[PDB]
């Protein structure tokens, strides 16, 4: 109360300061990346990361999908990004698939948080025809030492995946997370379960790899220690989750 | 004569702007011998639309001879429903500086609608008074008479940006606070100071001030003989003061 | 007053018991003629953010 300021005028600077706006970054993928015609759903998966982060809220961020490369319009999704977080995902279910435009096909996402309006143009994708077979995946494994082993010996896996059909040439990656159980843990559930929450995505449980445009063979490598003696078991399982 | 998307339609004959000049919507214009260009030619169009671009034509004739083979379309402009917004920001590196030392005032202009996308740039020439010196122009004509003999100087919008950068150099003379003020004012050829506006009814002036510092000396001292005797030499104190 | 640094003494008692034997000298001050006035400058390195 009884302070006394020095200054009289409140001071103000010779400069200011520019506070810009905060631009956004989207990439979209297709989970199927060769859809049949009503063989299935496709569910358009659009990640958007922000310029900066958030200040004590949650950004709501707005996808239109008004055109599907094909002709058809369905709703807008609303997504939500953490206060800390940067990044938000949106998510477009569509089934009508029809191989009667000729192709390649590609898409137009808009996203606005503040009305403005960012595009991102997708890259292209192929639709088989009705009555064909969605392409599955296999997939085989290799341990370099090999058995038998001991406690704490190293120990490689290596997991090759392949595709019944080849990823289409005209260009879209396929994310796929390679997540490795050893047999020695609490044995998870089934596959539903096997999506552990994981700190940071190289780690020694999960590996993200990416199948090229033109390939169909990849392959995904774990080296792990193990704690527990154990006769006549210790099955290592692995899952691909497409993310 | 000419036609800028103001009413009717063009004259799509050229007779038909041959008469159109030889009548009251025609204006004449004078070339003196051996000189390259002609006296300045005004119109006045009324608009009383709004919305996006538009493009008119001009025709032009000598002796009946008209210039341009259909008619000269003139650059791409718009109308608009409101008067366009400029706000201004200013900045200085130098915050303190001492006399007769330079300065640099730096602005910073944001214009409320873009400058047309096919159109021109946006040619506006600012006045910059630093606040030390003269009582400074009060009027749009005085802020225009100030040309770029060192205190005015011309920017330019480019087409589809609302952005403009600007600076000067002041270079104070006496201490103390030295605020500054700017005008802003279109910088087009036909650039009149009798009937000039201004884009900014109150004149910027930027919220700081400029402190100007007392010079301070350094002073050095030698003598001539370094070993001076008695009775014999005067002493020569030679001072020298930077 | 005006001019030089000066000082003050400051003594303080607990039942006539004396604290510190002479005194206890206040730090030094200056006695000025005229309110002093700040001259502030001030910078931004990141000047677009
Ligand atoms: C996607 O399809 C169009 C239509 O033929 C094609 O012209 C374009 O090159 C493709 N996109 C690529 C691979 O750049
Ligand atoms: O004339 C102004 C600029 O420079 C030239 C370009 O075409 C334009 O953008
Ligand atoms: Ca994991």
């Amino acid at each position: 109360a009884t302070t006394v300021g020095f200054l009289s005028p409140v001071y103000t600077a010779p400069a200011f300061a520019t506070v810009t706006a905060a631009s956004y970054t989207i990439s979209s993928y297709l989970n199927p990346v060769t859809p049949v015609a009503g063989g299935a759903a496709a569910v358009w998966r659009i990640v958007i990361t922000r310029n900066a982060a958030v200040t004590a809220s949650a950004k709501t961020l707005t996808c239109q999908m008004p055109d599907n490369g094909q002709g058809g319009s369905p709703a807008d999704v609303t997504a939500d990004i953490a206060v800390g977080g940067t990044t938000t995902v949106c998510v477009f279910s569509i089934a009508g698939y029809t191989t009667a435009t000729p192709g390649p096909y590609f898409a137009t996402v808009n996203v606005v948080d503040g009305a403005v309006t960012t595009s991102h143009i997708t890259k292209n994708f192929t639709v088989l025809a009705s009555g064909t077979t969605a392409p599955t995946y296999a997939v085989t494994s290799v341990v370099s030492p090999a058995t038998p082993v001991k406690v704490s010996t190293p120990v490689t896996y290596t997991f090759t995946i392949t595709r019944t059909t080849a990823v289409p040439a005209g260009g879209i990656p396929q994310p796929i997370i390679c997540e490795f159980f050893n047999g020695e843990g609490t044995a998870p559930a089934s596959a539903a379960a096997y999506w552990r929450v994981s700190t940071t995505i190289p780690d020694a449980d999960t590996v993200v790899a990416v199948m090229a445009p033109g390939e169909t063979t990849t392959t995904c490598t774990f080296t792990t220690y193990y704690t527990t003696v154990s006769a006549g078991g210790f099955t290592a399982k692995l899952m691909v989750f497409g993310e | 004569a000419f036609f800028g998307a103001d009413t009717g339609t063009a004259p799509a004959d050229l007779a038909a702007w041959l008469t159109a000049a030889n009548g009251a919507g025609g204006l004449t214009a004078t070339i003196l011998p051996s000189s390259i260009p002609s006296d300045i030619i005004s119109f006045t169009r009324t608009y009383a639309a709004a919305a996006a671009s538009l493009q008119g034509k001009l025709q032009c004739f000598i002796g009946s001879t008209p210039l341009w083979d259909p008619y000269y379309p003139t650059p791409v402009f718009q109308v608009l429903a409101a008067a366009p917004t400029y706000t201004l920001s200013a900045s200085v590196t130098p915050a303190v500086v001492p006399v007769d030392t330079a300065t640099l005032w730096t602005y910073n202009i944001i214009r409320s609608v873009p400058v047309p996308a096919g159109g021109p740039s946006l040619p506006i020439l600012c006045s910059f008074w630093d606040g030390k010196t003269g009582a400074a122009p009060t009027t749009d004509a005085g802020w225009a008479a100030l040309a770029g003999s060192a205190n005015g100087k011309g920017t330019s919008m480019a087409p589809g940006s609302t952005t403009a950068t600007c600076s000067f150099t002041p270079s104070y003379s006496t201490t103390g606070t030295a605020t500054p003020t700017l005008q802003l004012i279109q910088n087009s050829f036909a650039l009149d100071a009798a009937t000039t506006v201004g884009f900014l009814s109150p004149v910027y002036t930027a919220p700081a001030f400029a402190t100007v510092t007392a010079a301070s000396y350094t002073i050095s001292s030698y003598l001539n003989p370094v070993t001076p005797v008695a009775g014999g030499a005067a002493a020569v104190w030679r001072i020298v003061i930077t």
